[PDB]
C-alpha cells in the first residue's frame, strides 16, 4: 500500500523482505530530504535522466522511487539533494533583494512648502553595497548557474541606482545651498542660470514624489545623464559664487575676517 | 533654598516668581540646545533654547513675571560653552542656526550641582556663586521638619483632599499620624536617640 | 494622559495598577567622559522632581504610578560604578 501512496500524499524468502524494509528505512533519510522545499521540478528531472527512467513527475509513489536501488544510487540521489540545497540558499538571497528593492519608495522629507528631497542616503548605499557584493561572490558558486541570468539583471541595475544616487546626493547637496541665497540683482548673469537649474530640479523632483518607488525613478528619461548634467552647472554656479566673495573680500579686506555665510 | 527665596521676592516686589528647571544631562546635548537637520537643514530648537524664547516672545505675558531656569545637575563644559555668551556680558545666546536669541533682563540662569570635578575655571569665571555646605542643614533641623510634616500632612492623597475641600468650604488618618508625632517625638531632641543612634552608624561601614 | 490642570502625565496601561521597573544592575551603566551615568540622573530626575522632559515637543511628564527597585553588586566588584550621592539619597538600600 505504501508503494502506493503519491508524493503530496506520503509523509517522512523471509529475510528478502526483511532486508527489502531494512534498506528502505536506511534510505528513508533521502525521502525526507527528497521531500523538502529545496526539491524542485529541475531535480525531478535530473532525477529522471541522471537515473535514465521513464516515469513522470506529475504521478510518484514511494514505489516509483523505492524503484530505482535507494541503496545503489544513494549517490545520484545525494548529489540532487545537495544541489538542490545549494540553489535555495542563493534563491532565497535573492527573495532577499527581490522583496527589498521591488517595493522599496526614497524616503522623503518636506523643504519648506518647496518640494522634498531624498533623504535615507548610506542606508541605501550599505544594501547597495551588501547585496552587490554577494550578487558577485555568488558567482562562483557551484550553483551559480541557475539565477546567473537574475543575478546579471541585479547587478546592471543595481549598480545604475548607485550611480543614480551619487549625482544626486550631490545635486541636493549643491542646491540646498545655493537655493537658500537666490543678490539675485547683484549677480544677474549665475541668477538666471540658476532659475533654471531650481526649475527642473523642483520639476524632477515632483516626478519623484509622484511615484517615489527607487526603481521606478531610476527609469526616468536619461536622468542619469540629467542629474549629471544638473550637477554640472550647479558646480559651475558654486564656483561662480566663489570667485565673487574673492572679489567682495579683495575689494573690502575686513570681509576676510567674515565667513562665507 | 531658591524655593525659599523664589517665592519671597515673588512677595516684596508682588511679582510672579517661576522656576523652570531640569536635568541638563538627563537629556542629550542635542535635546538640550536643539540641532540642524542633516538634509533639509532645518533647525530644532532644544529644551533649554525654547524655554528662552518662549519668554523672549511674550505671547503668554512672560513678560509681566521674573523667571529662573534652572539646570539641576551635574556640569561639564561640554554642556556649557553653548552658554558662555550669555553668561559673560553680552546676553546673547547664538545658535548653530545663527539666530542669537537675546536675554531679557527678567530672566536668570542658574545651576543646582554637587560638585565640580570637571567644570573648567573658564566655566566658572563667568558666574556668581554660593556654597551650601551640608553643615548648614542641622540633623536636627531634619528631625524637627519631618515631624512637622508628619503631624500636618496626612498619607493619604485622598485625605489631603479631603482637607483642602474642607478648608475652601482631620481625617482619622492625621490624628494617628498626629499622636504618633507625639509618641517618638523625644527621641529625636538634642543629644536624643536617633542622633545618638545616627552618629553610630555613619562611623560604621556600610556597602555603599 | 493630559490631566484637568492641563498637565500631562505618564502613567501605566494597565488599569489600577503600579509599574514597578526592576532594574537588576542597576550601578553597570557606564559614565561618560564626565562621570555622569545618564540613566542615574534621569531616573533621580523622575524620583525627585516627580518626572521629566519629552524631548519631542517639550513638555514636561509626571508620572503617576510608576516606581523603581534596584538590585546589583556591591560597587567593589569589577564593572560597577558608584552610583552618585543625588541618587542614593531616594535609594533606601538592603544588604542581603
Amino acid at each position: 500500500s505504501l508503494k502506493e501512496t503519491a508524493w503530496s500524499a506520503i509523509i517522512p524468502a523471509f529475510d528478502h523482505a526483511q532486508n527489502l524494509i531494512k534498506i528502505y528505512l536506511k534510505g528513508n533519510a533521502i525521502i525526507t530530504d527528497l521531500h523538502s522545499e529545496a526539491i524542485k521540478d529541475r531535480h525531478w528531472k535530473i532525477l529522471k535522466k541522471r537515473l535514465n527512467t521513464n516515469w513522470i513527475i506529475t504521478e510518484l509513489t514511494l514505489g516509483s522511487i523505492w524503484d530505482s536501488d535507494l541503496a545503489r544510487n544513494e549517490n545520484i540521489y545525494r548529489e540532487v539533494i545537495t544541489a538542490a540545497q545549494g540553489e535555495i540558499a542563493l534563491e532565497e538571497f535573492l527573495k532577499g533583494v527581490r522583496e527589498f528593492w521591488t517595493t522599496l519608495e526614497l524616503d522623503l522629507v518636506n523643504y519648506q512648502r518647496k518640494c522634498k528631497l531624498v533623504r535615507g542616503w548610506d542606508d541605501l548605499f550599505n544594501k547597495l553595497a551588501e547585496h552587490l557584493n554577494s550578487i558577485s561572490a555568488m558567482k562562483m558558486s557551484p550553483y551559480y548557474k541557475v539565477f546567473e541570468e537574475e543575478a546579471n539583471h541585479w547587478d546592471d541595475r543595481l549598480n545604475k541606482v548607485r550611480s543614480l544616487l551619487d549625482v544626486w546626493i550631490d545635486v541636493q547637496r549643491r542646491w540646498v545651498y545655493l537655493e537658500g541665497i537666490f543678490i539675485n540683482q547683484l549677480l544677474p548673469a549665475e541668477s538666471t542660470r540658476f532659475k533654471s537649474i531650481n526649475s527642473e530640479f523642483i520639476a524632477i523632483l515632483k516626478k519623484v514624489s509622484g511615484a517615489p518607488l527607487i526603481l521606478e525613478v531610476l527609469a526616468i528619461e536619461r536622468i542619469q545623464q540629467t542629474m549629471e548634467r544638473l550637477s554640472d552647472l550647479l558646480g559651475k554656479v558654486q564656483k561662480a559664487l566663489g570667485e565673487y566673495l574673492e572679489r567682495q573680500r579683495s575689494a573690502f579686506a575686513r570681509f576676510y575676517f567674515v565667513g562665507d555665510e | 533654598s531658591w524655593e525659599v527665596y523664589l517665592e519671597a521676592i515673588e512677595q516684596v516686589d508682588n511679582i510672579k516668581s517661576e522656576a523652570h528647571v531640569m536635568d541638563p544631562k538627563a537629556i542629550t546635548k542635542d535635546q538640550l540646545f536643539g540641532s540642524l537637520d542633516l538634509t533639509t537643514r532645518e533647525w530644532t530648537d532644544g529644551l533649554f533654547t525654547a524655554t528662552l524664547r518662549r519668554i523672549i516672545d511674550n505671547v503668554r505675558g512672560e513678560s509681566t513675571k521674573r523667571h529662573w531656569i534652572i539646570f539641576d545637575g551635574d556640569v561639564d563644559p561640554e554642556w556649557v560653552e553653548n552658554l558662555n555668551s550669555l553668561l559673560d556680558d553680552n546676553k546673547l545666546l547664538t545658535l548653530p542656526n545663527g539666530e542669537r536669541l537675546a536675554l531679557p533682563n527678567n530672566v536668570r540662569v542658574m545651576f543646582e550641582v554637587q560638585d565640580l570635578k570637571y567644570a573648567t575655571l573658564a566655566t566658572i569665571s563667568r558666574c556668581g556663586m554660593v556654597w551650601f555646605s551640608e553643615e548648614i542643614l542641622t540633623t536636627q533641623m531634619i528631625f524637627q521638619n519631618y515631624l512637622d510634616t508628619l503631624s500636618n500632612e496626612p498619607f493619604d492623597p485622598q485625605e489631603k483632599e479631603q482637607q483642602k475641600r474642607n478648608e475652601n468650604a482631620i481625617p482619622a488618618g492625621l490624628k494617628v499620624q498626629k499622636e504618633c508625632a507625639a509618641i517618638i517625638s523625644q527621641y529625636f531632641e538634642p543629644g536624643g536617640l536617633v542622633h545618638k543612634v545616627l552618629e553610630d552608624a555613619g562611623q560604621r561601614p556600610h556597602i555603599m | 494622559k493630559r490631566t484637568p490642570s492641563g498637565e500631562t502625565v505618564l502613567r501605566p496601561t494597565q488599569l489600577g495598577k503600579w509599574l514597578v521597573v526592576f532594574c537588576d544592575e542597576i550601578n553597570l551603566p557606564s559614565t561618560d567622559k564626565y562621570g555622569t551615568q545618564r540613566v542615574i540622573t534621569f531616573i533621580r530626575q523622575m524620583v525627585e522632581k516627580g518626572g521629566f522632559w519629552r524631548t519631542s515637543d517639550h513638555t514636561w511628564i509626571k508620572l503617576d504610578k510608576i516606581q523603581f527597585v534596584g538590585a546589583c553588586n556591591p560597587p567593589t566588584d569589577a564593572g560597577r560604578v558608584q552610583l552618585t550621592h543625588r541618587f542614593l539619597r531616594h535609594a533606601p538600600i538592603l544588604l542581603v
